[PDB]
């Protein structure tokens, strides 16, 4: 069904989400 | 724990930019 967003994951794959959202939030 | 909360239920950018 594929549709906007659900999917999503469950561990690790969460530790890597912070990682590239506090990135794009600002790398600074 | 933030696994159940995208596994589980909805946490979109507008949610998990809040996590940071």
């Amino acid at each position: 069904q594929q549709p906007q967003a659900v999917h999503t994951y469950c561990g690790r794959h969460l530790a890597r989400t912070l990682a590239d959202l506090c990135w794009e939030a600002g790398v600074d | 724990g933030i696994v159940d909360e995208c596994c589980l239920r909805p946490c979109s950018v507008d949610v998990l930019l809040s996590y940071c």
